[PDB]
RNA sequence: CGAAAGGGUCCUGUAAGCAGUAGAGUAGCCUUGUUGUUACGAUCUGCUGAGGGUAAGCCCUCCUUCGCCUAGAUUUC
């Protein structure tokens, strides 16, 4: 279940987007910027156990290995395999392009 | 001013329409309406929602490979203003719109080619299994046509076809129930 | 409803008409902002009683675009031709 | 020019007449609007509804009235002695494939 | 101008060109059959209330002679040749 | 004028049904596997921005239909 599903769509309850997840997977600098926007001592497991695919911190290595068997992690894997939706795909959907000369 | 496109659904985003989401990585997302905005906030994939240009382009129901789509682009190198260039550009836009519409109609017909064969085969199957539901004349009508043919010395089958044509022209529906006569 | 920079030949009436009014087929006055009445209501326009003291009264207005999309919903199209060009060919088009 | 005894089939758009109506009252209000529609159509204050028409209105419970309905209204003579009105209308439900797309029609006498 | 050359090339090649009574007949017959099926389903919907009550068995209700006459007559049976009047009870 | 209908404009999100060398696997019949085959099987794809709704306080329609009409009653320097 979802904790406090009534206010799930509030901006203060927002979660990291899938295109950001792909960019974190592709380049470690973008992931490092996202991690520098956080505080290490206030994270589960002091930030040592992180799932990039779910964009989620975990209290222990066995907890990370545990959620990997779950279906939300597999949903994130299949969504990343399909590919997230970007502005390039948005322009290709309407047949629009960029002319740089 | 200019016309944007919705990030989620691709519809023309005119001024003062929709809302823009400013993400902290440097991304601005323009939505034409609160429908697209709320679907984005629910993290629904536009490629899976069948009412979007993203789904239609992924499914191949939009004409994407054509020469008429190479004329509109985001021009990042500006051109010095020229009155004749703008006028011939306007004429080009009109003619390109006409050609794009005609080729799009052709594309849609090649999408919908095999329909007529499918309904013909289904119609033949349905009639073959339901020969008994085809329109027919009443028994009293057959008796009266037989006696009229015997009286007039005419073709009974011809009278049958004419009477079938008359009931084919005259369509009547039936009503449920009926009034109960008071005492 | 056409301007010097928008070359679409269009009238002031939105697509589907004005909601609960109909179509404007006569001369019309476009006024900035809101006015005390509602739709269908008779309005009296009067000359200003005094000479104006603001620069806004002496400004010259230059329009670039007038919205003519539907106000019966989230209308994204200014003309029926624009809507048909965006949508494409429908099932009823080949049915007709 | 129109005779007293005459039957026509109509399509009644009950959706716009039941818009916003309380759920426990939608189907009786539908019956009353059918009676008012028949009175306005035929000029008769005496309207009698078929029990099959009542069943058709009540098919999906008290708040599941169909948006459209095809009916036949028959203005007939009231032959009973001491009748307040000389004419009355009888409303029946009509078996059709689809109540949409149909115009008002006059039922042939035969 | 290249687009115009392409347009006239496909017009010469036949890209914009546009194209049976028995097929129309069989489609009309299928549509008539579908309408009859819809009417039968509507009759079933009218007669059935199995959510609340059971249908009275047909053997417990005496069928009217006029209704049997009408139904067989539309089905195409000359009822005068078989004499349902003698078969009907009173 | 009214009731339908048609067109538009909006809302939702791709109907029922049929088909498919799509479908994880399972079980039979035989060519005992060579989409072997047939059967079932969440779902997927196509017909299908389709189906459904649309004034109830949306718009248009002498030129898409059917009806209605110069009343009745009461009062008045
Ligand atoms: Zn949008």
């Amino acid at each position: 279940g979802v904790f406090a599903k009534r206010t799930m769509t509030k901006t203060r309850r927002r979660l990291r987007d899938l295109d950001q997840i792909e960019r974190d997977l592709r380049s470690p600098r973008h992931l490092q910027q996202y991690k520098e926007t956080k505080a290490a001592e206030d994270l589960p497991g002091l930030g040592l156990y992180y799932c990039i695919e779910c964009a989620k911190w975990f209290e222990s290595e066995t907890s990370l290995v545990g959620h990997r068997k779950g279906k939300p992690h597999k949903r994130r894997l299949k969504q990343l395999k399909e590919g997230a939706y970007t502005h390039e795909e948005a322009m290709a959907a309407i047949g629009y392009r960029i002319d740089n000369g | 001013m200019r016309i944007e496109n919705c990030f989620f659904c691709g519809r023309p985003a005119w001024p003062s329409k929709g809302i823009t989401f400013m993400r902290n990585d440097g991304k601005a997302f323009r939505f034409c309406r609160s429908k697209c905005h709320k679907n984005f906030k629910m993290k629904r994939n536009p490629r899976k929602l069948k009412w979007t240009k993203a789904y239609r382009k992924n499914a191949g129901k939009e004409m994407v490979v054509d020469s008429t789509l190479q004329f509109a682009a985001r021009r990042n190198v500006p051109v010095r203003y020229n009155r004749e260039l703008w006028q011939k550009t306007l004429k080009a836009m009109e003619r390109i719109s006409e050609i794009r519409a005609r080729r799009e109609r052709v594309f849609y017909k090649k999408r919908m080619a095999g329909k007529r064969a499918r309904e013909v085969a289904a119609a033949r199957k349905l009639v073959a299994e339901n020969e008994h539901l085809l329109p027919r004349l009443r028994g009293s009508e057959k008796r009266r046509l037989a006696e009229l043919a015997a009286e007039r010395g005419v073709d009974v089958e011809e009278l049958e076809r004419e009477e079938l044509a008359k009931l084919a022209s005259k369509k009547k529906s039936k009503a449920f129930g009926g009034e109960v006569r008071r005492v | 409803a056409s301007t010097e920079t928008d070359l679409t030949k269009k009238k002031i009436t939105p697509m589907g008409g004005f909601v609960r009014y109909g179509e404007v087929n006569n001369d019309y006055v476009m006024i900035k902002g809101s006015v005390p009445g509602v739709k269908k209501r008779i309005m009296t326009l009067r000359k200003s009683l005094f000479t104006h003291t603001s620069r806004k009264a002496l400004e010259k207005v230059e329009l670039k675009w007038i919205d003519t999309s539907s106000e019966f919903g989230h209308g994204a199209f200014q003309t029926a031709a624009e809507k048909k060009q965006f949508m494409g060919t429908l099932k009823k088009d080949l049915q007709t | 020019a129109i005779a007293d005894v005459v039957a026509r089939e109509y399509t009644i758009h009950l959706h716009k007449r039941l818009h916003g109506v309380t759920f426990k009252k939608r189907a009786p209000r539908a019956i009353k609007e059918i009676k008012k529609f028949a009175q306005k159509a035929m000029g008769t204050s005496d309207v009698r509804l078929d029990p099959q028409l009542n069943k058709k209105v009540w098919e999906q419970g008290i708040k599941g009235v169909p948006f459209r309905i095809r009916v036949r209204i028959s203005r007939r003579r009231n032959d009973e002695e001491g009748a307040k009105e000389k004419l009355y209308s009888y409303v029946q439900a009509v078996n059709v494939k689809n109540p949409k797309g149909l115009l008002t029609s006059v039922v042939e006498e035969e | 101008q290249a687009l115009e050359e392409e347009e006239e090339r496909l017009e010469k090649e036949g890209f914009y060109d546009e194209d049976d009574e028995e097929e129309e007949e069989i489609l009309q017959k299928a549509e008539y059959i579908r309408e009859q099926h819809a009417l039968i389903r509507n009759e079933a919907k009218m007669r059935k209330s199995l959510k609340n009550r059971a249908i009275i068995p047909r053997k417990a209700v005496k069928k009217p002679l006029s209704q049997l006459e009408d139904h067989l007559d539309q089905l195409g049976v000359d009822t005068e040749a078989i004499g349902l009047r003698a078969r009907a009870q009173t």
